[PDB]
């Protein structure tokens, strides 16, 4: 019920072999950047998978910028 | 010669006349003849740092026979209180027999022994043998039939006694 | 340096007693050696036992100059005070509690005696508490407050009145049971609550006070000890725990005994006071930091400290324990209190790396308590939802991370000290064999399991941490930096114990890498010791994670060649490491084993059994037995029946041969069965059989029929043998070798009949084919067998098939008995303690045969169960525990039998009836039954409520129809008052109406039993006051009252 | 032996002491720089090899900068040696593809057992990263220069 969801994720995981990193710097540097959106993509799909019946868990992951950031605020050193 | 007043105590035919007997000569007694009062044996180790005598006062666990009882107590060195794993009355007398042996020697070294851990079928399950922590006393899970840690708690009151944890029994 | 007789001319009242000569006597018990001593033991226990010697003690203890001879004095004195105190004229009570008074107020008015006799005035203290629990609070109620203005008047008195009150509160609350009856045991509860006050003022005016260390000492002491009972308002609601923390806890001559009431406190479970427990803490930590700091090597403060400073470390450890179990929740939601509560988690983590295993027991203790906490709230999530990489930070339940800085280090600790999983001695069986043991349930397994359980839970909240650390560690040992056997051994045993505890994938892979990386360690290594090391560690590895070896059957075949491989290796251990490894593969692989795998066209076991004899060329006797038996595992998991016989035909093949070629060569004579070294062939391969047939099991027979009949001859070829040897030299002959090895071949027939029994399923073909030969071979020569012939392992063994036979057996039991009964009890019926292996398993078939036999019992003669029942009274007279529990089980189940049997149950009563309630009696009024007691109540109860239920429809007394309870009452009151005639009638009719009344209490009929007991070992005069007989009276109406709305309801 | 705490002997010890542990270091940075191509590639070494490492992390942790830059650079050298060929195979060594992560350098395997010790020696004494001074100038202002390109 839940392994097969985890199977999937660690499958999506080995299903992209990265790129094979040949070339100049420019070249390079546009594998790197392809291979970044491939990793958005995989991370995409992961978050809505959870979001289909994990969601309920895994929500706040992006939503944590702003309880980050009610605790970056409240810094008050009213004593010692 | 270095020896030590050493007295063993705890309910009757649990062991004790047969751990002394299988220290003293090396062979199993399988019968109980039960103690009276108390048996005097000394008993030899050779560690480390030399020759070690305990002078085990095997006393009787049988009230009925308990004769002088904790006068037998008086000027021990060290103390040996030790029960059957396999019947739990012999453990929840166990704080009876530490409370008679406190009251004569406030601060010694003292060894909680569970004889014949061998048997199969245990009772005293190690999870509930717990008085030692409170009281500091040093627990012990033997066996006169499977020999098991059979000098471990005589090596245990011959450091303490004499001061050496480093302290070790040799053979010869 | 004295005779016998001139011992007991002291003995001689009408003469004055030569304290010299005492003081002789007793310098040689406490100096002197072997008859001497034992002689003096002996007159002063008779001495001790007399009636009139407290005569002299007063005279004693005026003269006395050795301590000793006044300990024993007083030792007299505490037996007379224990007995005779309601029978002792007034006058001379008083007179005497008046002269120990004053010796107690001179002793304490000298400091030098007051160090010099420290025991004999604890021993005055326990002697005038026994007056007092005679006395107090009846005959000097004003003693408390007395004392207590004494207390104020000196420093010395007031600490002996502390250390008196402390030797009161222990023998009111923590010694009172088996002691003292329930009702003076809680009237005398309630007095000193009610005059607790006064005490718990004068130990704060003490504490705040006092400057005698020594003194404040006892006063923390007598304060400890009064912390078991005492109300919580005295505790909660004054300046004491402060007191404590500030004035003594930071003192090393109190921080001791101080820290140990603080843990008796941390262990109150109520919230009436939670602030309060938050304050101790606070201060408590501050306290501590102050004393000891946090960056302390609390092990090497340890090794190097002494027994003071072990012991507090200790306490510290246990308060920590106790005070975190109990009020987690409570410091969770203070953030403020955020910080401390880290620093008492540091603290258990500088304990933890202690060289003491009590130390680490404790700290284990706190550990699997959190973790079970954290267990039992991360699986909701982590369990029953999905995970990913880093995803359980995410999911985290807002508890777990108060603890999760601490996690990491957890389970380093645990990977680090984790203890061997099992335990293996090599042991001398009686026979001279010197064989390996698997230790069970001993305390290091339970370490094992405990520790085993804790980081399976940390790994299941946060496992790949935990398998960063073990790679991490692995690492460690292949750089070197952490080389050493016993590292790595840890590691492996860490790693094995957490089986089971990752997904099928995370397992697979870090099983990969780390063989991975032990492979390359064993090549990088050099030297035989350390290789052989590293395999056996990675042989145990891979038998801990069965899963693995179950998914890649080319895995486990290479393993098992290797195994092969190794087996004929000779260093130490070797060998018997992959015989180990090799069990464990069949029991958790025997499907695959089996099973034909892949790329295979047979089953490995084929090979396996073609190439035994070259595997086994350099093996010994023991690891031949242990791979025998594994291949009985893998033998067993067969299902075709026919392939499966095969398969063990094939499989005894070379112990089939031996065995054939022994019995033609003892069918052309008998004398080879003394060859020494036939004897131990037979040894070898009756232990091959032994654990073939545990292994395989039922269909083992198959194999067992092929020898059955043959061996059974055997067996009488050996009896006899034996008995004329014996014969020749008596039970000498038996030490010797030959003699040795006969009975273990007799021992080892014996264990494998009972081995193949105790698994059959067809009980019908095993009545009929089995025991007859049996009954000719055996029992017929056992009982043609001389005594110390007779070998114990026959009984119980025969109990053994009745236990599994029941009443396919029944009609065979008469023949047993006739053969083996009064034989053995002839051998066992004269006294208690020889032949103990007989008594026991004699009584373990009579119990056996009680419980699945009974017709038998039907269809005796009655003189033979009359017979069966005088050996059973004969049993739970026993001493040997064991055989007494034996006995009662077996009378209990018997009566729960006959009352099955409506016919027989009135006859057999009134046969035996009032003689049963003799004897068991007259063991329960004896002391050294006391273990028994919970059984002997279990059946009195029945007993007594048989009586009440009017099941025994006849009169006990056919001369007269009276109510069988009257009738009992009479005769049992009779009985004990003939028994003890010094004791009150009223207390016996109580006790009587009480059983009764208490037949379905059974802990209040166990307690009326203990109380009854206490009263018979006091004279017990006319003076009633003591004995609260009213109000037990009450509390056993009200208990009548309550059993028979229980039969109401019912 | 390899089990002393250099830094406490570096600490206590005195000026020969000092100056054998600051050689050996020298010895091993130089012959490790010039020659771990041809130490890597035999295996009865490897254990040797892996002493020899062993000994710089704990001379690393000598309470002397000098040391310490020595020991930093011969860490450097071998990172640069370590030349990530793929280092989207470090990117594979998570969940990602294991193929590619197990294509790994057999360099990079034989220091793996070393890899992360040099990870937590560099994070446990990194040095400051930049450096303010407080500076009077001629007119007596007092200011706070930044330094630039020292030592430091």
């Amino acid at each position: 019920d839940l392994l097969k969801a985890v199977r999937l994720i660690k499958f999506l995981y080995q299903s992209n072999p990265p790129p094979n990193p040949e070339g100049t710097r420019q070249a390079r540097r546009n594998r790197r950047r392809r291979w970044r959106e491939r990793q958005r993509q995989i991370h995409s799909i992961s978050e809505r998978i959870l979001s289909t019946y994990l969601g309920r868990s895994a929500e706040p992951v992006p939503l944590q910028t702003v309880d980050e950031m009610t605790k970056k605020f409240g810094t008050l050193t009213i004593d010692c | 010669q270095v020896q030590f007043k050493l007295v063993l105590v705890g309910d009757g035919g649990t062991g004790k006349t047969t751990f002394v007997k299988r220290h003293l000569t090396g062979e199993f007694e399988k019968k109980y003849v039960a103690t009276l009062g108390v048996e005097v044996h000394p008993l030899v180790f050779h560690t480390n740092r030399g020759p070690i005598k305990f002078n085990v006062w095997d006393t009787a666990g049988l009230e009925k026979f308990g004769g002088l009882r904790d006068g037998y107590y008086i000027q021990a060195q060290c103390a040996i209180i030790m029960f059957d794993v396999t019947s739990r009355v012999t453990y929840k007398n166990v704080p009876n027999w530490h409370r008679d042996l406190v009251r004569v020697c406030e601060n010694i070294p003292i060894v909680l022994c569970g004889n014949k851990v061998d048997i199969k079928d245990r009772k005293v399950k190690a999870k509930s043998i717990v008085f030692h922590r409170k009281k500091n006393l040093q627990y012990y899970d033997i066996s006169a039939k499977s020999n098991y840690n059979f000098e471990k708690p005589f090596l245990w009151l011959a450091r303490k006694l004499i001061g050496d944890p480093n302290l070790e029994f040799v053979a010869m | 340096m004295l005779a016998d007789h001139a011992a007991r001319q002291l003995l001689d009242f009408s003469q004055k007693l030569d304290i010299n000569l005492l003081d002789n006597v007793v310098n040689c018990l406490y100096h002197g050696e072997g008859a001497q001593q034992r002689m003096a033991q002996e007159v002063l226990t008779h001495l001790k036992e007399h009636p009139d010697a407290w005569t002299r003690v007063d005279t004693i203890l005026e003269f006395s100059q050795n301590m000793n001879t006044k300990y024993y004095g007083l030792q007299i004195l505490e037996n007379v005070i224990k007995t005779r105190w309601k029978i002792l004229p007034r006058n001379q009570c008083e007179g005497i509690k008046k002269y120990v008074v004053g010796l107690i107020i001179k002793t304490s008015s000298d400091p030098t005696c007051v160090e010099k006799e420290k025991v004999y005035i604890g021993k005055l203290n326990m002697i005038l508490v026994q007056i007092l629990k005679q006395e107090w609070p009846k005959h000097w109620p004003t003693f408390i407050s007395d004392i207590v203005g004494a207390s104020r008047t000196s420093e010395s008195l007031c600490q002996n009145n502390m250390v008196i009150l402390k030797l009161l509160s222990e023998e009111v609350f923590d010694f009172s049971s088996g002691q003292i009856t329930q009702v003076k045991s809680k009237h005398l509860k309630d007095s000193m609550c009610n005059e607790f006050s006064q005490i718990f003022q004068l130990c704060q005016f003490v504490m705040e006070n006092s400057q005698n260390a020594p003194l404040v000492h006892a006063t923390l002491e007598t304060l400890l000890r009064f912390l078991n009972w005492i109300p919580l308002g005295y505790i909660f609601e004054t300046k004491l725990i402060s007191t404590l923390i500030y004035k003594f806890l930071n003192v090393p001559m109190f921080r001791n005994v101080s820290l140990k009431c603080l843990t008796e406190i941390a262990g109150v479970s109520v919230s009436q006071y939670e602030e309060q427990f938050v304050t101790l803490f606070t201060l408590t930590m501050m306290q501590l930091k102050q004393m000891l700091p946090l960056n302390t090597n609390i092990r090497l403060a340890y090794s190097n400290g002494k027994d003071d400073e072990q012991n507090f470390i200790q306490n510290l450890s246990l308060f920590l324990c106790t005070f975190l179990k109990e009020h987690d929740q409570l410091i969770e939601k203070r953030l403020n209190l955020r910080e401390t509560l880290m620093e008492a988690l540091h603290y258990m983590l500088l304990v933890s790396e202690v060289e003491e295993t009590e130390i680490f027991k404790i700290c284990l203790e706190y550990w699997n308590h959190l973790a079970a906490e954290l267990y039992r709230e991360s699986p909701f999530s982590t369990s029953a939802s999905p995970l990913l990489s880093g995803s359980q930070h995410f999911d985290v339940p807002p508890r777990r991370q108060l603890y999760l800085p601490m996690l990491f280090k957890v389970r380093l600790l645990m990977v680090s000290r984790m203890a061997k999983p099992e335990e293996v001695l090599v042991v001398e069986n009686d026979q001279g064999e010197v064989v390996r043991e698997f230790m069970k349930d001993t305390d290091s397994i339970n370490l094992y399991k405990n520790m085993r359980e804790t980081l399976v839970y940390l790994t299941h909240l946060d496992y790949v941490d935990t398998e960063r650390i073990m790679t991490e560690k692995l690492h460690n040992q292949v750089n070197g930096t952490e080389w050493s056997w016993k590292n790595l051994n840890t590691l492996c045993w860490a790693i094995g114990s957490i089986s089971g505890a990752m997904h099928e994938e995370d397992e697979k892979r870090f099983l990969v890498t780390v063989i991975k990386d032990l492979l390359g360690l064993c090549e990088q290594k050099r030297g035989k010791d350390n290789k052989a090391i590293i395999a056996s560690n990675i042989m145990y590895i891979v038998g801990q994670y069965p899963r693995f070896l179950r998914a890649h059957w080319k895995f486990l075949k290479t393993v098992v060649n290797k195994l092969f491989e190794f087996m004929h290796e000779t260093h130490d251990g070797v060998q018997d490491m992959a015989c180990d490894t090799f069990i464990k593969i069949a029991q958790k692989c025997r499907r695959h084993f089996v099973q034909v795998q892949v790329g295979e066209v047979m089953p490995f076991i084929d090979e396996i059994l073609n190439n035994i004899n070259t595997i086994i060329c350099d093996l010994q006797p023991q690891q031949v037995h242990t791979f025998y038996e594994a291949v009985g595992y893998m033998i067993g998991a067969q299902t075709d029946q026919t392939v499966q016989e095969h398969l063990i035909e094939k499989y005894m093949l070379l112990p089939n041969q031996v065995w054939d070629s022994i019995i033609q060569q003892a069918t052309k004579n008998v004398d080879i069965l003394k060859d020494p070294e036939t004897v131990k062939q037979l040894g070898s391969i009756l232990k091959t059989n032994v654990r073939a047939c545990k292994a395989v099991g039922h269909p083992f027979v198959i194999q067992l029929g092929r020898i059955y009949l043959d061996m059974l001859n055997v067996y009488k070829c050996l009896s006899e043998n034996i008995s004329a040897a014996i014969q020749a030299n008596g039970e000498m002959v038996t030490k010797q070798p030959l003699i040795r090895s006969m009975r273990t071949v007799k021992r080892e027939t014996l264990k494998l009949i009972s081995g193949w029994v105790s698994r059959s399923n067809d009980p019908q073909m095993v009545a009929e084919n089995f025991v007859p030969p049996l009954l000719d071979a055996v029992l017929i020569d056992y009982q043609r067998n001389v005594p110390a012939a007779r070998e114990p392992e026959v009984l119980s063994t025969m109990a053994i098939i009745v236990n599994k036979l029941g009443g396919h057996i029944t009609a065979e039991i008469p023949q047993i008995f006739d053969a083996v009964f009064e034989c053995t009890l002839n051998m066992i019926n004269k006294d208690f303690e020889e032949y103990p292996e007989h008594r026991t398993n004699f009584f373990l078939l009579l119990q056996a045969v009680n419980s699945h036999c009974f017709p038998a019992f039907l269809a005796i003669p009655p003189t033979q169960f009359k017979l069966v029942l005088d050996s059973i009274i004969w049993a739970f007279k026993h001493t040997m525990r064991n055989v007494a529990d034996t006995g009662l089980q077996i009378l209990f189940t018997l009566l729960q039998n006959v009352a099955q049997e409506e016919a027989a149950a009135q006859s057999f009563y009134q046969t035996y009836f009032c003689d049963i309630l003799q004897h068991i009696f007259s063991v329960v009024t004896d002391t050294s039954h006391t273990a028994g007691l919970t059984m002997h109540a279990s059946i009195l109860a029945y007993m007594f409520n048989l009586v009440e239920e009017g099941k025994i429809s006849t009169s006990l007394n056919p001369g007269n129809p009276v109510n069988n309870q009257i009738f009992l009452q009479e005769y049992v009151a009779n009985l004990l008052k003939s028994a003890f005639p010094h004791l009150q009638d009223a207390q016996v009719k109580l006790f009587v109406t009480g059983l009764f009344s208490l037949n379905q209490d059974i802990p209040a009929f166990k307690e009326h039993l203990r109380d009854f007991l206490v009263q018979i070992k006091e004279f017990a005069g006319e003076d009633t006051s003591d004995l609260f007989l009213e109000e037990r009276e009450i509390a056993l109406r009200q208990a009548d009252e309550e059993k028979h709305k229980r039969q109401m309801s019912v």
